[PDB]
């Protein structure tokens, strides 16, 4: 005490005290501590007895932090753990990642599992992705610009089931439609030729198809043959509902009896 | 004496803080600016209350800082000479007292002080009583006093009390 | 009630792209996707030909009047 | 960034003229 | 020159709003209760901690409609609007005592004409 200036009593079990570890006489590593303490830190420290000294447990020639279990102070002893335990249907996920590999882990979910991970755009940014269809996947990116609060930020429980959830339902809605179908992630080269192809089998009856682009998602494409000219009408999935020609509706089946009425016209 | 003025303001804008929020940033920086600070022509800030509206932002030539000459509808605490307020002692001491006039400190000695509040040393804490010991005053007592005098210590307040006139004590 | 010409003069044109450029130097967000440059200066033409610089002209007349325009509201020359 | 807004963008609708007949099947109740 | 009790201040000063000690308590309360919500948000200094405690003792009414009748009742008056400050907030007892503080009084107005209204505000403390 009156030469060290550091005695036992202030060093106590637990607390975590820094032995740096300089050289090693046989098997440990008998190093000085930050109180001019002389640590020695024995095999047990390090894990090592008729084998190399301990490196990756305790620093040599610089300092390592260990939980500190001995106050050998006086008696140029440092009983410092090297060790660092001695120190011591709608599944919303959680992520504490990148985009490319981010995609490797979205594929196994089935349709409504949300999954939240930060962005990659700025600073105090989210984007949240919800399964819309095989392989098509909505990045919605809040700052799809989404206008919310920031308390909302404390609280992350109702921002998906505000806007996620009933869009995710409506988006499915659509999936289990009679006259659906894919042609590889609905191309709108691939889209087009079955629009002739399925005329001239019944000139009379024209039906209709629907299906979700892979570039731009969230926009489906419902398209249908007036005569011998194809056309495309894309249409927006809201999370209040949808955007057809500018309207909204209250209900998935809204938009399906609005539009079966308003086609017939010379357009 | 606490007052609500509209006051006028200009801060640069970094261009890195373009953006949606815009408005917000420019805001944000506007309270942590003009808060708490004081000038020796409107007095001493307490906070801001409300902003009347932004300006439209003149960027500079040759430098991507844009100013933005914003006008709040803040508060103003500008205590002159002659008034008379409510403040409470903070600490009484043989060369005098101290009070603290909300984000001011005041002092008043004991020549201000009439003969017959004489001091108590002996006692441990500090006050000041009379012969008779019927009126006692201490710390942590709404004492009012007269503002006599201002000063302005590079935007830090501190102005000088008294203790002459009649009706200045306990109420 | 703006009188002066709908068209953006050569100086006007230049001195926006240079703001704009040196704006993006100095860290600021862009107003168009990158196809994959870096120079600011091409950048700020970019956003020129894609009418999204988010700067407003204010033309002073003789009087003391002005009159605001904005970048994605008058015809650009080249 | 490589993930744009998509759900910001307008979507275009197309013109055209097709005098046709009305002929075309009725429509259904909303239930 | 600058002396309150003679009823000059500067031009900038003389177009100002007066605030009484309840109305500046309820602003900063309200002001703190609107920013200890919406976390992340820089905390109040202590200029705000020792305002607040200032302010709070010495608020002789909570009620708003308290302040709002306070002020209705003396507006009504012909004195300055440096008189509606210092007069509701000391709250004398005699008028003798608010002629005394304030010297401004001494003429401007008669005896019991001030008492009256020095026993109304005190009846309107809660």
């Amino acid at each position: 005490n009156m030469l060290t200036k550091e005695t036992p009593e202030t060093f106590y079990i637990g607390k975590l005290i820094i032995c740096n570890v300089t050289g090693i006489a046989h098997i440990g590593v008998k190093t000085r501590l930050d109180n001019g303490v002389t640590g020695f830190i024995p095999t047990k420290f390090l894990s090592d007895k008729v084998v190399k000294r301990p490196e990756e447990r305790v620093k040599v020639g610089m300092t390592v932090h260990c939980r500190i279990m001995k106050i050998d102070i006086e008696k140029f002893s440092a009983d410092l753990t090297c060790r660092t335990s001695d120190l011591m249907i709608a599944h919303p996920s959680f992520h504490n990642i990148n985009f490319k590999q981010a995609e490797k882990m979205m594929e196994t979910m089935d349709q409504g599992d949300v999954i939240i991970r930060p962005s990659s755009k700025g600073e105090n940014h989210l984007t949240v992705t919800w399964k819309v269809s095989d392989g098509i996947y909505q990045h919605v990116d809040v700052r799809a610009t989404l206008w919310i609060n920031s308390e909302e930020f404390e609280d992350l429980d109702e921002i998906v089931a505000r806007y996620v959830q009933p869009m995710a339902s409506f988006a499915r809605d659509l999936l289990n439609h009679k006259y659906y179908q894919d042609c590889s992630g609905g191309d709108r080269k691939k889209l087009e030729e079955l629009l002739i192809k399925t005329k001239k089998e019944k000139p009379t009856f024209i039906p209709y198809f629907i299906c979700a682009c892979k570039e731009l998602p969230g926009k489906f494409l419902l398209g249908y043959q007036p005569r011998g000219k194809p056309r495309i009408e894309y249409v927006t999935v809201t999370p209040e509902g949808f955007r057809y020609r500018g309207q909204i509706f209250p209900t998935v089946n809204g938009l399906f009896r609005w539009f079966k009425d308003h086609y017939q016209d010379p357009v | 004496m606490f007052y609500h003025i509209s006051l006028e303001h200009e801060i640069l804008l970094h261009p890195r803080y373009f953006g949606p929020n815009l408005l917000n940033t420019v805001k944000q920086k506007l309270f942590t600016e003009v808060e708490g600070t004081c000038t020796g022509k409107y007095g001493f800030v307490i906070a801001v209350t409300t902003i009347d509206n932004i300006g439209a932002g003149v960027i500079q030539p040759g430098r991507g800082f844009v100013l933005y000459p914003v006008k709040y509808k803040a508060i103003v605490f500008r205590p002159f000479k002659g008034e008379v307020v409510d403040a409470v002692v903070t600490q009484v001491n043989k060369v005098g007292l101290f009070t603290e006039i909300g984000p001011m400190s005041c002092f008043i000695s004991r020549h201000s002080i009439p003969s017959e509040m004489e001091f108590d040393p002996n006692s441990n804490p500090p006050c000041y009583k009379t012969m008779d010991e019927d009126i006692v005053i201490q710390q942590d007592d709404e004492i009012r006093l007269k503002i006599v005098g201002t000063r302005v210590d590079k935007n830090d307040i501190f102005a000088i009390g008294s203790l002459m006139d009649d009706y200045l004590g306990l109420v | 009630k703006r009188i002066t010409t709908p068209y953006m003069t050569k100086y006007e044109r230049a001195r926006v792209l240079g703001t704009r450029a040196l704006q993006i130097a100095m860290c600021a967000p862009v107003m168009v996707e990158l196809e994959g440059e870096t120079d600011p200066l091409l950048i700020a033409m970019k956003e020129l030909k894609a009418r999204k610089i988010p700067i407003i002209i204010r033309r002073y007349l003789p009087d003391g009047s002005y009159e605001d325009w904005g970048v994605d509201e008058l015809i650009i020359s080249d | 960034g490589a993930t744009p807004a998509y759900g910001a963008w307008s979507p275009s609708v197309g013109s055209g003229m097709t005098p046709g007949a009305a002929g075309f099947s009725p429509s259904a109740a909303s239930d | 020159e600058e002396d309150a009790s003679q009823l000059i201040f500067p031009k900038e000063f003389e177009t100002a709003e007066t605030l009484l000690n309840s109305e500046v308590h309820m602003l900063l309360e309200h002001r703190k209760q609107q920013n200890e919500s919406a976390e992340d948000e820089q905390e109040l200094s202590e200029v705000f901690m020792k305002t607040l405690n200032y302010t709070a003792r010495f608020s002789r009414f909570k009620n708003r409609e308290t302040i709002a009748s306070v002020r209705s009742l003396l507006l009504q008056k012909k004195l300055h609007k440096f008189e509606l400050a210092c007069l509701a907030n000391l709250c004398p007892e005699t008028a003798e005592e608010s002629k005394a503080l304030i010297p401004s009084l001494e003429g401007r107005f008669e005896d019991e004409e001030l008492q009256q209204i020095l026993d109304d505000i005190q009846t309107k403390r809660s």
